[PDB]
């Protein structure tokens, strides 16, 4: 019997995890952009540590 | 209670009353924001302070809206003895009436609103700028009798500040002399500062009752300034 | 923010490292109600692999 189940070599698992890199990466990406301007007004207003 | 001691137990009744009259007092207290009106007794200060006797041993309990307000009032001047800068140091806010209007002890003025706001112990507190007797200075700019020239030499070259509030009709000479003379103050202000505390400027007139509005709003703004950085989000 | 910006009171002064301290400890106890379900659910009946 054919075995299905969602996964990382099906072409719609590639663009899935293509996606949650994606999100990983922007996520970093506004962290670094956080830290490089820890201390600017934008930062501290929205509360840097949360 | 214990032992059967019979009067200690109504000296602790007493004491509970007593603590009860001070928790009660405890609230106002803590409420209350706190002001020292400094000044030269030139500045009008007097006026101002009647003004709040109208308008909710030299104090001031003055009630604006709910929230209550006392004014040490102490000299805090080049002359006067009044060295309880130290005491009374935790503050709301610093009430700093200037007579805009003479030019000479103008730059007395200057002086000390230079010490006031360099004291390492006031620091931290703020400055409310009453610039008052500011209709004489008015009249004064307005005819050719006394010129800012006079005392303070780079009054030219000076062209009215960008949004500096026009009042409709005031003469533009008055208005320039005006914001030259509160540009003046914050020059002073700017220096020896990590912005902690910030001269909040305004023009009075010893004809003025919306003074309490103005301290109001300044505190109310003092307060918020200093919760923000207090939580670190200024 | 709300409550910085909702002071008619003087100011706070809330001393010590206990500001950053009380987000935290508030968001644990919305996170904690979160695991606490969890932990019941995966130690009671957790979830399996089923072909």
């Amino acid at each position: 019997k054919e075995i299905e189940f969602l996964s990382w070599t099906e072409p719609f698992g590639i663009a899935l995890t293509l996606f949650a890199v994606l999100g990983i990466f922007l996520t970093a990406f506004v962290l670094g952009v956080f830290i490089k301007f820890r201390n600017t007004p934008i930062v501290k207003a929205t509360n840097r540590e949360l | 209670g214990c032992t059967l001691s019979a009067e200690d137990k109504a000296a602790v009744e007493r004491s509970k009353m007593i603590e009860k009259q001070l928790q009660k007092d405890k609230q106002v207290y803590r409420a209350t924001h706190r002001l020292l009106l400094l000044g030269a007794d030139n500045s009008g200060k007097s006026t101002i302070v009647k003004q709040m006797r109208i308008l909710h041993i030299f104090e001031t309990k003055f009630q604006v809206d709910k929230v209550n307000f006392h004014m040490f009032d102490v000299g805090g001047q080049r002359d006067e003895r009044r060295k309880w800068i130290q005491c009374f140091n935790d503050v709301t806010a610093i009430i700093f009436v200037v007579d805009s209007s003479d030019y000479n002890r103008l730059q007395e003025a200057l002086n000390d609103f230079k010490s006031i706001w360099n004291n390492r112990w006031l620091r931290t507190i703020s400055v409310i700028l009453f610039l008052n007797k500011q209709d004489l200075l008015a009249e004064k700019v307005l005819a050719g009798k006394s010129k800012i020239e006079d005392y303070f030499p780079e009054f030219a070259r000076y062209t009215t500040p960008e949004d500096a509030t026009p009042e409709p009709g005031e003469d533009p000479r008055v208005t320039r002399a005006k914001y030259f003379i509160r540009d003046e103050f914050l020059r002073i202000s700017t220096a020896s500062g990590d912005g902690r505390h910030y001269c909040y400027p305004h023009f009075t007139c010893a004809v003025d009752t919306e003074n309490a509005r103005r301290i109001f709003n300044d505190c109310k703004d003092i307060i918020l300034q200093m919760n923000l950085r207090e939580y670190n989000l200024v | 923010v709300l409550l910085v910006f909702e002071a008619k009171i003087p100011t706070s002064f809330h001393r010590k490292w206990w500001g950053l301290n009380l987000q935290f400890l508030l968001v644990f106890l919305c996170t904690f109600m979160q695991i606490v379900i969890c932990v019941i659910w995966l130690y009671t009946a957790p979830p399996s692999s089923y072909r």
